[PDB]
């Protein structure tokens, strides 16, 4: 009769192939294939959490639509995002996505932490691995991610191949 | 080492597993697409040429996004059940853009790309939620039914030029591996230099059926409510109603109702009533009438009887799309060289948001308005 708690995000075997997608391309604009890759993961996270919508290591949190529709205006703001014939980008985006490929992570491995018990019920539950490993295995790819921001989702991380 | 299993009791995700059948091919797209990234080491050493630095360059693409408002709207052009057409610029860049509005839900039925000479490119495709919006290649010189209003054509090699390049104009449908199987004077556009294109179908729907039981100046009775319900048969070839059969036969059928319409102007079975076609559209034979205005040439004239006999196999071959250019009442040309020629009539036009050859007017009227972001991924790149 009313009480609740915390944690536990354990363990591992997940989904399928391997690697190689992140890669930049021969030749490409960088500026171009950051926009790209983020501006896949910002959707495919938000479908996600759009699964786990509403039922409320973390804040009190249930905010996350001031945290990701901040992304959701952000990628709709055009003057980072260029659209137009060969309309080039400032690249001081750096400071911009050094902040937002990880302001995504918050979210993540906060699903990971407590809400990822209910993910393995829905059997989605080998999906969210194997997105995440490439979220990740992006952001180790190209240090878009800083280090010391990983730690809650560092067990999953350890895993067998990602990246 | 670990265990339990299966909860699923919850009204939550009733459907979100979409995203784990979804994201799995928008992941198999993501893979083959990053491996249609390998159509580069292409890798000519073929030439002995520079050096020069690096002669690759690619931005390359993007997959971007868009809006309607992102368009400024020039002006209105035409209008139909499932929508309505205009002339409009992007708001952006600015350019020559068609603009078709459409209906998705609610529109009923719920394959092939593009290209050609003779047809009007479709450059691509949006949706808001309820309409369907579209950009094609503006075509200036308005449609031909717009062109025998002004001058219900006298023609001869005026006409024997609209038609050539409307029989080649079909011949590429054909060869597609299609009919038209709309055969419209506002189907049909006319381009910058005066020659065709005529869009498609499209495929924009409606037919007759079954059938209905009831129980100069003065020539200008033309141009009847112009029609804003449509469509009569002014083609119709009547192998379509009663019932299935056909191919092509249709389509060049339907062509002897435009030869007509060009040189004494009007449907044969002009039927001042939507269903006196069927009527003597069905019937013919007996009902189709050559009047007294008595110029024709016999080579004319033959071809409308050609055209206007069945959609008839057994002894002969119709068995067309040729044996129709072998016709006498082409004297040339080339069936080459007609694509560049001076068109008997090419458009003078001040300058390039000239309507002039589009009536304009109003009328408002598209019964659906309660009233009250978009995607590009593809494959190939244009121009
Ligand atoms: N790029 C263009 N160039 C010239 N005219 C155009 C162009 N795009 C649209 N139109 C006009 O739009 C009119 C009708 O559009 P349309 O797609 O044919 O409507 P509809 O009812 O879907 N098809 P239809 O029944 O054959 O008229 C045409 O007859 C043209 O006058």
């Amino acid at each position: 009769i009313m009480f609740l708690s915390e944690p536990f995000v354990r363990t591992a075997l997940v989904k399928g192939s391997f690697k190689t997608i992140v890669q930049l391309p021969k030749y490409v604009d960088l500026g171009e294939w950051i926009a790209l890759n983020v501006f896949e993961f910002f959707t495919n996270l938000n479908q996600f959490y759009g699964v786990v919508a509403e039922y409320v290591s973390l804040p009190a949190s249930q905010y996350i639509d001031l945290a990701l529709t901040w992304i959701n205006n952000k990628v709709n703001d055009k003057n980072l995002f260029p659209t137009k014939n060969g309309l080039p980008f400032p690249q001081q985006f750096s400071r911009d996505v050094q902040r937002i490929m990880v302001q995504m992570f918050r979210i993540f491995a906060h699903i990971y932490h407590h809400h990822f018990d209910k993910i393995v019920h829905l059997s989605l539950e080998a999906h969210w691995n194997s997105f995440f490993s490439h979220f990740i295995s992006f952001a180790k790819e190209f240090k878009i991610i800083d280090r010391k921001e990983m730690a809650p989702l560092l067990p999953l991380i350890e895993s067998f191949e990602k990246q | 080492k670990a265990a339990a299993v299966k909860l699923k009791i919850e009204n939550f995700y009733q459907s979100s597993v979409k995203y784990a059948i979804e994201r799995n091919e928008r992941r198999v797209e993501l893979e083959t697409e990053l491996t249609s990234h390998n159509w580069s080491e292409e890798r000519k050493s073929r030439q002995l040429s520079s050096l020069g630095k690096k002669e690759s360059q690619f931005l390359r693409l993007r997959r971007t996004r868009l809006s309607l408002e992102d368009f400024h709207t020039v002006k209105v052009i035409g209008k139909g059940a499932f929508g309505e057409v205009r002339l409009v610029q992007k708001k952006d860049t600015g350019k020559i853009y068609a603009m078709k509005t459409l209906l998705k839900s609610e529109m009923y039925k719920k394959l092939a790309g593009s290209d050609s000479p003779w047809v009007v490119s479709l450059y691509y495709s949006f949706q808001d939620a309820q309409y369907l919006y579209l950009i094609m290649e503006f075509l200036p010189g308005g449609d031909l039914m717009t062109m025998l209003i002004r001058w219900q054509l006298f023609t001869e090699d005026v006409t024997r030029f609209y038609m050539a390049e409307c029989i080649l104009a079909i011949e590429t449908i054909h060869k597609l591996g299609f009919i038209h199987r709309a055969i419209k004077p506002d189907n049909i556009l006319i381009d910058i230099r005066g020659h065709i294109k005529l869009s498609d179908f499209g495929l924009s729907t409606g037919f007759h059926k079954t059938h209905d039981s009831n129980y100069q100046t003065w020539r200008k009775s033309r141009r009847l409510m112009a029609y804003s319900t449509v469509g009569t048969p002014d083609y119709i070839a009547p192998e379509i109603f009663l019932y299935q059969g056909y191919g092509q036969e249709c389509d060049w059928w339907s062509l002897g109702a435009i030869m007509y319409e060009c040189l004494i102007g009007w449907p044969p079975f002009c039927s001042e009533t939507p269903q006196e076609t069927y009527r003597k559209i069905m019937n013919f034979e007996q009902t189709l009438q050559f009047p007294d205005d008595i110029h024709i040439s016999y080579e004319a004239e033959d071809l409308i009887r050609r055209l206007l006999t069945h959609a008839d196999q057994r002894l002969g071959r119709h068995g067309g799309a040729d044996e129709i250019k072998s016709h006498p009442f082409f004297r040339g040309v080339d069936w080459n060289t007609i694509r560049q020629v001076e068109a008997p009539y090419i458009p003078k036009l001040s300058s390039i948001t000239d309507t002039r050859f589009f009536p304009t007017d109003e009328l408002e009227n598209v019964p659906d308005s309660p009233a009250m972001f978009i995607g590009y991924e593809y494959s190939r790149f244009d121009y």
